[PDB]
């Protein structure tokens, strides 16, 4: 459907997600915990019922219908964790997250005020612009012609290198800053 | 090929050549001196002596003037048991009418 | 059996209910590997400017330019006056306008004949 | 309020979910016991042990990642990488 | 004389001198939430001596202390109005605020903008004290619009949030189609009175008042929640939890019924406002506890449920009993302000947890905040001689025996037995029965903030409603004789609530999976009205605006 | 002050202090305490401020018009005397605004002083905004954001034609 | 008024003689001593306007524009001074003295006693501000604008040239003081009906009326910053001044001529407000904006009721201050991100907090909450069209929805949301900047206090 590393879901892939959604979809239909347990050891019971299944058309079109059977019990508002999508607290910090670079744009005098900080910062960003042209030559060697396929990215293979594409991925900003 | 054409000129920051840069001028002492001329004839000449000068306008278009006018006339025809406000502006005798 | 969910407007069909989808023919693996591999090259090119530090300032999207572009300065260039253009510049160009022309000139042809009858309770009305 | 994650009480607190499991028995238990392979379980198990996780530390792992998570060290992992541990 | 309108200046004064104080600051404060929480309580302890000195002579006057325009009949001067209405809101609103800050302090504690919260929130406070002391529409219109902002701004705190800046701009839009109704108000009262002071509105005494009641009736549907204009405020529940408690509950939210109750001599004498009051607030008192009986979110719960009084407040305004409208606004702001409190200090305790369906065993978990919430639902749902008996029941009283829209009464009463149902459901998911949240207990309720907090509301949600009830004098006469089943209804509905919602309750225990039935989904989507509407209307409106408005007309062919 | 002819406030009638119950009232101390510390200081610095007053003592006058000839005995196109005429208008066409607040202060403050019993107390000031109102409206009504003395005198012309002809259709 | 018209012009030898690196400190200091002049023009009567000679005069209509012009002249000057350093020092001075040349015509447009040197001046201002905008511009692309001047030359000013040669024929005089005693009223006929039109149609381009404000969003895009500020801030009020001058004339035709321009605004101010929601360019939506609030300064002149004229000239005033800070606002962003598009740089609250203070303040004003004077003229204009029709309300009260929702909307997606990625060169905010955000939004928080004075000349 639409994710980074495939351009698709497999039958298994599919069938996993259907069985957590189910779940989840489910425990918001039935709150206590013995009872949705109880109901999960029937609902678990009903997707290993057609579990060996060699058939991958008909697998197919059981899990057609299976996804209009969750689609039919669906909860309306089911259970979002807080910091899930859709939830209460979800994306609630991004209003804090200030980026790293704004530490450039400091003055001296607030700069002055944590020595040791960017005194280390600067070696930081030394490492980051003496990586940087390295891991380009990297990536433009083993990128095949037309571009990279997929969007991963391949490690550090040399010691000493670091793996490219890396400094926003590592200098991110804390998830409760 | 196309032509022979300088560059596009990069976006200078103030901030790196002059970290106490006020965005008036790259020269510090021609900064520091645009802010002091906004600041003090912005600020401290015409809004605040603005304000005072607003302020204490002599009776800005005779409003005070005309309550205190009617509080005269008021007091002259409510004792003299006049009406407070005639329905003709002028003197309804020294007007001529067309006839019919 | 169950109740079939009828697509709309504002209400999509979601990726689960469409039979598209559970498409396994190679030609949608062909379909489904290009936009990948466009998507990849995209992204590949949007971040080796992004996590360049020689490069400070805006990585200019050249897809966000052409949106501006087609939302401000393409809209003249491609027009051809025809039946649709002029029936629709017609209905909401000098429908409305004409709509609230006789609403408000009815109800001040009514106003004024109550004034000049003398209906309309007009009498501590001197703030106009 | 907000106590502060550990990988010795992430890595405890997830031996502590495995080990009230009862497909996973506790003495072939260890840090690196892979999932399908080594402790013999179905990707149906492994989504209920991903939920398990869900339903231990109060967010959710996305089904992008819940589909490689393949031994409790990968858990520890990508909880230290979405919680941002041992600042 | 001299020292009633000298304090009730002092007041207001009194609460602007922080702003001031954070607006000249060059220091990291020493404690600036304390500072503006101390100010409230003086601000508390000064406006006491003139609602003390009203209830002693019943001394009413007028402070047209600036005069600030004459546009050539209309001298608007800068006029406050202490009569009863004021008297007897300005301590409640600032005890009420008193204890949300002291519960902000804790609450509010890990939050970096503490002090830009705490200006917010005196902003607020300093708009809303000018909204319901104003002489003239103008300043009326002026806290009017400041109330509305500063919900912009206490909804939209979390300001990086999507869903936080919709649901401000939602409500930014609902209150400016109110709006639409206060400027016509105000508009017909220019033209055909000569004037936006209350005193000569009343004193001219108009009789084709239903255009100028229309638009206070707008007015209060877009301030108060009405249906048609309602969603916001379960929308404005995505603001932090002293914001819901203060302003979306107890304070702004009783504007519109505050709009309607201050314009009680026209409401009087028109029965065709008092019956489309009756009306709108029995269809709003009747939908949105409609829509709370199936909610997870506690936040949205006690939303629904203060929308719920609002709608009621709004029915006892539509019997013409406005005086018993505002004894239940001054009522409701202790209980609902309460159960706001002890709902987030639930979440806080249970890590940002506002989903009922993962609470549970909080009964000697949290044991205050247990008993200040059974406190709090049971003087909502009208428990006798709590606070909400002393308003609510009486409003039942006096729709009952009235000449009513019996299917307003109807589903009066429909909502008075919803209130018992959804309270005593808070209690079920939230407080009785086995854990339901994750497994590190970090339960904690023991700072004097909190405790004394909830502590002095408490005493409110207790006493208040018989102290103030035997401090107010009567307005109307209340009709005190009616036969037995009509005296006992609002009791005997609320206890029947109570057992339907426990037959509920206890049928969810069972080992049974039921599909869901179309009541459940139309209530549990809102009565599909913001499902559909924020979806069309916006469409409707944004293709037209982009289609034939800019690129047809106005690129081409104009 | 002011004038109590213009502003005009009925003879006060408080009741005397009837203490029924044994409990001490906290606004009988309240009220000590405020004029001790709050009267008193204030009235001290007033007196300062007044003796610094009386130090110098100039005076300010209230400007008066003499009537000038209006628009009815002026010439058609005769700027020089129907200017003169054009501001005497627009000087009495402010003092009639400010005729009319003074009548609606009065309806105001009789409205709020009479409380509960303002319509049974208050129908000489009631009936005196009427015809105050009435009168306005029939002298500066309807003219126009241009407005000026012959647009008054045009519209005193066609209500005097439209009175003369109901007096002769009346007979 | 020849204090004030000698010293602008004295501003060009300052602005000549003046060393290289002084021109700037030179002219803001100067034309900041101008406008502590300009409050002298405060002294009106309730009955007489300050009439200064033949040839120049001021009553309380024209004394607050003109204090609007001679303070627009500094700001400007802090405004265009960044993005200028790169220029030649002649060709900077050239930008300094056009400016300088705009205000001198227009403090002597709002003054003119005679309404044909009204017209050479108010004709005059076009020329200086043409240059600024196509001279220092940035791109300049106005393949369909030409034609659109054509048609604002021919359907325009020129018919208006006509009509007051033709005054001055039939009256003998164009003394605006004359003829308030001698005007004649305008009765029904064809001939006056394109009298009517000849008067009115030039103003009404310069408001703009809603489909003639074609050039708006062009010319506010195509300009400099100072450019767009003196168009927002003053030379769409030349046409509600000069509409309030000339319905001197037009009357009694004015109560029948106005109905189908009224429409035109009543509806256009629908649909301007509601093509701000739907603007990818912030400058284009500010420019939509101002159109969405002259169309109520057009009704409020032709409906020409007092409470409309008082309304009409305070929110002049307000939307000037207003509309002008905010596309300096929109300039403070365009000179760090270099593209105007309002999607582009988002959540700027958590780079610039006193930046988005100013963005949260001129966008409170820009949607009219009180006691601000966007308020007080805004909320005046429609109480004295509810008293020409009771029905408009709801075309007022759903602008003042509509206006709300593209005021917020504009704070919303530039201040707030999550911040852009790929966007690095988001400076801290300059002193200049600041302090050209506060030289706008302080005046316009004072003049709450005190409104009298910009309430025109019939308060
Ligand atoms: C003639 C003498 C007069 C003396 C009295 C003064 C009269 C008014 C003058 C101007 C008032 C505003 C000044 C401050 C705002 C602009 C600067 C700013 O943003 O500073 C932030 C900064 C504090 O924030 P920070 O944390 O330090 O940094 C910014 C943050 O990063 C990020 O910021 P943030 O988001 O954390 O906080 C921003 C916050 C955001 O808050 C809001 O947006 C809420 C505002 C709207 C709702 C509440 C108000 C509703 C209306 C009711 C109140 C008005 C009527 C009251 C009367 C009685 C009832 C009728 O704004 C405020 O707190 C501003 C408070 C005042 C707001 C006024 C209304 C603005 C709304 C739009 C117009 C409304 C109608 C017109 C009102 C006119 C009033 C006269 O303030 C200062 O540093 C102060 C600087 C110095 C101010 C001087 C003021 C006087 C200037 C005039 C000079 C000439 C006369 C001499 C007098 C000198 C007196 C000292
Ligand atoms: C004008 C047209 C051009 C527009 C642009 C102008 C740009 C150039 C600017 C030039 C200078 C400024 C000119 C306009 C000045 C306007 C101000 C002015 O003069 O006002 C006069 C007004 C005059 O008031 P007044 O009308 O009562 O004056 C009475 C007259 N005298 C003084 C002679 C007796 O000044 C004041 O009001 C000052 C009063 C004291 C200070 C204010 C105290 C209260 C302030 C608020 C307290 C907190 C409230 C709660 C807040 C809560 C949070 C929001
Ligand atoms: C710490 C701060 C306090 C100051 C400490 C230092 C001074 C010590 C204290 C003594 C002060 C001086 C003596 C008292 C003050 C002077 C009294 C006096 O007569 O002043 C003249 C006048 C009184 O008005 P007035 O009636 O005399 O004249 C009005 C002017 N005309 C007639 C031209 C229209 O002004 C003031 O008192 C100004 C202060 C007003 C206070 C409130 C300001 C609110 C501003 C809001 C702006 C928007 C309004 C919108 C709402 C309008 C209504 C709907
Ligand atoms: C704007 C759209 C209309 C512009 C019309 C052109 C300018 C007219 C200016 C006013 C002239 C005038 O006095 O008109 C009355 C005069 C009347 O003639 P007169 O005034 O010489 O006649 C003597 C007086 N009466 C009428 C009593 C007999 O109108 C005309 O002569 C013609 C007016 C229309 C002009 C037609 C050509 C231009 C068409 C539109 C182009 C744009
Ligand atoms: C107020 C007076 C409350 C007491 C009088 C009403 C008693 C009553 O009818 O209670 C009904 C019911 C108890 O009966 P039930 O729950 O069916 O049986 C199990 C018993 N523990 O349920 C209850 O007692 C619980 C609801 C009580 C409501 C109190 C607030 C009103
Ligand atoms: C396009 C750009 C965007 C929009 C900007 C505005 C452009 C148009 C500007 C003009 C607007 C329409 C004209 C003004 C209408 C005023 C009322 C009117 O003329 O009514 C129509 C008229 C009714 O007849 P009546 O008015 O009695 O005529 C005798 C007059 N003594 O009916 C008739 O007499 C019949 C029709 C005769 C032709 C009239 C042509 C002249 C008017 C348009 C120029």
């Amino acid at each position: 459907a639409f994710l980074p590393s495939a351009a698709y879901l497999t039958h298994q892939q599919k069938v996993l997600q259907l069985y957590k959604r189910a779940l989840r979809h489910l425990e918001s239909r039935c709150v206590h915990r013995d009872k949705y347990r109880y109901f999960a050891c029937l609902l678990r019971a009903r997707f290993d019922e057609h579990k060996n299944e060699k058939d991958m058309v008909k697998a197919t079109q059981l899990l057609r219908e299976a996804e209009k059977e969750f689609w039919h019990g669906q909860h309306p508002q089911p259970y979002i964790f807080p910091e899930s999508p859709g939830g209460t607290s979800y994306e609630r910090y991004e209003c804090y997250k200030v980026p790293e670079w704004c530490l450039d744009d400091w003055h001296p005098s607030e700069k002055a005020m944590y020595p040791d900080y960017f005194a280390k910062r600067e070696q930081w960003k030394k490492l980051r612009r003496e990586s940087w042209e390295r891991e380009v030559k990297q990536l433009q060697e083993e990128t095949p012609v037309g571009g990279p396929r997929t969007e991963a990215l391949p490690p550090a293979r040399k010691q000493g290198d670091l793996p490219p594409l890396w400094w926003h991925i590592v200098t991110r900003p804390r998830e409760r800053p | 090929l196309r032509w022979q054409e300088d560059p596009e000129p990069e976006d200078e920051n103030l901030y790196e050549k002059n970290p106490d840069s006020h965005g008036y001028d790259k020269d510090p002492a021609v900064d520091v001196w645009n802010m002091r001329v906004v600041f003090f004839f912005g600020f401290s000449i015409v809004l605040v002596l603005g304000s005072t000068f607003v302020a204490y306008l002599p009776d800005y278009r005779m409003q005070e003037w005309a309550r205190r006018e009617a509080e005269r006339l008021v007091k002259y025809r409510e004792a003299h048991g006049l009406p407070l406000m005639e329905s003709n502006c002028f003197d309804p005798s020294k007007i001529q009418l067309p006839e019919d | 059996s169950f109740p079939k969910y009828e697509p709309s407007r504002l209400a999509s069909l979601p990726t689960t209910l469409d039979p598209a989808e559970y498409d396994i023919s190679s030609e949608t693996r062909k379909a489904q590997a290009e936009r990948l591999a466009i998507r990849s090259r995209l992204k590949r090119e949007y971040q080796l400017q992004y996590n360049d530090p020689s490069r400070r300032g805006v990585v200019e999207d050249p897809a966000l330019i052409r949106w501006t572009c087609a939302r401000s300065a393409n809209v003249y260039p491609n027009f051809r006056p025809n039946t649709k253009t002029s029936l629709l510049g017609a209905l909401f160009g000098i429908g409305p306008l004409i709509f609230w022309y006789y609403v408000f000139k009815t109800d001040r042809d009514r106003k004024e004949k109550l004034i000049q009858e003398g209906k309309l309770d007009r009498t501590f009305n001197i703030s106009y | 309020d907000a106590p502060p994650l550990t990988l010795e009480g992430i890595k405890d607190r997830v031996l502590y979910v495995l080990k009230l499991y009862d497909k996973i028995d506790p003495e072939k238990l260890s840090v690196n016991s892979h999932f399908m392979k080594d402790l013999g379980l179905d990707s149906l198990d492994q989504v209920e042990i991903i939920m398990a996780m869900e339903d231990e530390f109060g967010f959710e792992i996305p089904d992008i990642d819940a589909e490689k998570l393949m031994c409790p060290q990968e858990i520890v992992d990508y909880i230290a990488d979405k919680k941002d541990v041992y600042e | 004389m001299n020292l009633f309108s000298s304090l009730t200046l002092v007041t207001l004064i009194l609460l602007t001198m922080p702003i001031a104080a954070i607006n000249f600051n060059t220091h990291k404060f020493t404690n600036y939430p304390l500072y503006v929480k101390t100010t409230i309580s003086c601000a508390f302890i000064t406006s006491m001596i003139p609602t003390m000195m009203f209830i002693h002579t019943g001394q009413e006057m007028i402070i047209s202390n600036w005069h600030w325009l004459t546009i050539q009949t209309l001298k608007l001067s800068l006029s406050f109005k202490m009569d009863f209405f004021s008297m007897m809101f300005v301590p409640v609103a600032l005890f009420v605020t008193w204890s949300i800050m002291e519960f902000s302090m804790w609450y509010m504690h890990s939050d970096p903008n503490i002090n830009q919260f705490f200006k917010y929130l005196l902003l607020f406070l300093i708009t809303m004290l000018i909204l319901v002391t104003a002489n003239n529409l103008f300043q009326l219109f002026i806290g009017w619009e400041g109330v509305g902002i500063m919900s912009f701004l206490l909804i939209g705190w979390w300001y990086g949030r999507t869903d936080a800046n919709t649901a401000a701009l939602q409500a930014i839009l609902y209150n400016r189609i109110g709006d639409i109704g206060f400027i016509l108000a105000m508009a017909w009262f220019l033209i055909n009175l000569n004037t936006w002071d209350l005193q000569q509105i009343f004193m001219l005494n108009p009789n084709d008042s239903n255009l100028p009641l229309m638009g206070l009736i707008l007015a209060a549907t877009g301030k108060s929640a009405q249906f048609g204009l309602h969603p916001w405020l379960p929308s404005a529940m995505e603001g932090p939890t002293p914001v819901s408690a203060l302003l979306h509950s107890s304070t702004m939210v009783v504007a519109g019924i505050f709009l309607l109750i201050r314009f009680y001599p026209l409401t009087e004498n028109n029965k065709f406002g008092q019956s489309i009051m009756l009306c709108l607030g029995a269809m709003t008192t009747l939908f949105t506890a409609m829509c709370a009986l199936t909610q997870n979110d506690i936040k949205k719960i006690i939303a629904f449920s203060t929308s719920s009084q609002l709608g009621l407040m709004m029915v006892t305004i539509g019997i013409n009993q406005p005086h018993l409208a505002f004894l239940h606004i001054c009522t409701h702001a202790f209980f609902k302000a309460m159960l706001f409190m002890c709902s987030g200090s639930i979440i806080h305790s249970l890590n940002d947890e506002q989903d009922i369906r993962k609470m549970g065993g909080l009964f000697k978990a949290m044991p205050f905040t247990t008993t200040a919430l059974i406190i709090g639902s049971l003087a909502l749902t009208g428990m006798p001689f709590l606070t909400g008996f002393y308003s609510k029941d009486l409003i039942i009283e006096s729709a009952n025996t009235s000449y009513t829209n019996a299917w307003a009464l109807l589903m009066t009463l429909v909502a008075t037995s919803f209130t018992a149902i959804y309270s005593t459901r808070i209690i079920f998911f939230a407080l009785l029965g086995q854990p339901r949240f994750p497994t590190l207990i970090n339960i904690n309720e023991n700072n004097p903030f909190l405790i004394n907090s909830i502590k002095r509301l408490l005493i409110g949600s207790l006493f208040a409603g018989f102290i103030i009830s035997n401090n107010i004098p009567p307005m109307t006469i209340p009709q005190m004789t009616m036969p037995h089943y009509l005296k006992m209804t609002a009791l005997t509905v609320t206890i029947l609530g109570f057992i339907l919602a426990l037959e509920i309750s206890n049928t969810t225990h069972y080992l049974k999976f039921n599909y869901p039935s179309n009541t459940f989904k139309f209530s549990n989507l809102l009565g599909y009205y913001p499902t559909i509407m924020h979806r069309l209307t916006p469409y409707m409106n944004l293709t037209m605006s982009q289609k034939s408005a800019s690129s047809l007309l106005d690129l081409i062919w104009l | 002050s002011w004038d109590k002819d213009v502003y005009p406030e009925p003879p006060r009638r408080t009741p005397a202090p009837s203490p029924q119950t044994s409990l001490p009232n906290p606004i009988t101390y309240l009220t000590k305490a405020f004029d001790l510390l709050v009267d008193r200081p204030v009235t001290l610095v007033r007196e300062f401020i007044e003796r610094q007053h009386a130090k110098n003592k100039y005076y300010y006058y209230h400007r008066e018009f003499r009537r000038v000839p209006d628009i009815t005995e002026c010439h058609e196109k005769d700027v020089l005397c129907m200017f003169e005429a054009e501001m005497q208008w627009k000087r009495d066409y402010k003092v009639d605004q400010e005729i009319v607040n003074i009548i609606q202060e009065r309806l105001k403050a009789c409205q709020q002083r009479e409380g509960e019993s303002h319509r049974q107390n208050c129908a000489k000031e009631l009936q005196q905004f009427t015809q105050v109102v009435k009168a306005y409206q029939d002298r500066y009504h309807d003219l126009g954001a241009h407005y000026s003395a012959r647009k008054c005198l045009a519209k005193q012309k066609q209500r005097m034609l439209a009175e003369r002809k109901a007096t002769k259709e009346a007979a | 008024m020849l204090k004030y018209i000698i010293p602008t012009m004295m501003l060009m030898p300052l602005t000549w003689l003046s060393k290289n690196s002084m021109i700037w400190i030179n002219t803001t200091l100067h034309s900041l001593l101008i406008s502590l002049t300009s409050l002298l023009l405060l002294n009106q009567f309730g009955d007489n306007s300050l009439n200064f000679s033949l040839t120049f005069f001021s009553d309380s209509l024209s004394t607050p524009l003109l204090i609007l012009t001679m303070w627009l002249l500094p700001l400007m000057l802090m405004a265009s001074q960044h993005h200028l350093s790169k220029e030649n020092l002649a060709r900077k001075k050239l930008f300094i003295s056009m400016l300088i040349l705009l205000q001198l015509f227009l403090i002597m447009t709002f003054t003119a006693t005679e309404l044909i040197f009204f017209y050479i001046m108010f004709e005059a201002t076009l020329v200086p501000t043409l240059i600024i905008i196509t001279r220092w511009g940035n791109q300049t692309e106005r393949l369909n604008a030409g034609l659109y001047f054509l048609f604002y030359t021919l359907a325009g000013s020129l018919p208006l040239l006509v009509a007051l040669i033709y005054i001055q024929n039939t009256m003998g005089s164009l003394n605006f003081l004359i003829l308030q005693y001698w005007v004649q009223p305008m009765p029904n006929s064809w001939s006056n009906t394109f009298m009517w039109l000849a008067c009115m149609m030039a103003f009404m381009v310069k408001m703009p009326l809603y489909g003639l404000h074609l050039w708006l969003p062009k010319a506010h895009v195509e300009a400099p910053i100072a450019g767009s500020m003196v168009l927002a801030a003053i030379l769409l009020k030349l046409g509600g001044y000069g509409m309030m001058r000339i319905t001197l004339l037009l009357n009694p035709i004015t109560d029948f001529m106005a109905y189908p321009f009224i429409m035109l605004s009543l509806w256009g101010m629908i649909m301007t407000s509601s093509i701000c929601l739907r603007q990818t360019d912030l400058k284009s939506l500010i420019a939509y904006s101002s159109v969405s609030h002259m169309a109520l300064v057009i009704v409020a002149i032709l409906i020409q009721t007092p409470w409309s004229y008082m309304g009409a000239t305070a929110l002049m005033i307000a939307h000037g201050l207003t509309s002008s800070m905010l596309f300096c606002l929109a300039n403070s962003n365009y000179e760090r991100v270099h593209s105007r598009t309002m999607i582009l740089a988002r959540g700027l609250q958590t780079l610039l907090p006193l930046m988005a203070a100013w963005w949260l303040l001129a966008s409170l004003t820009n949607l009219a909450l009180p006691p601000s004077i966007n308020l007080i003229g805004e909320l005046f204009v429609v109480m004295s069209t509810f008293s020409w029709s009771n029905i408009t309300i709801i075309l007022m009260g759903l602008n003042m929805v509509i206006t709300a929702l593209y005021s917020l909307y504009m704070l919303i997606t530039t201040q707030r949301g999550k911040h852009t990625h790929h966007i690095n060169n988001i400076l801290p905010s300059f002193t200049r900047e600041n302090a050209l955000m506060s030289l706008h939004m302080l005046p316009l928080l004072l003049l709450s206090l005190n409104p009298k004075i910009i309430l025109g000349p019939l308060y």
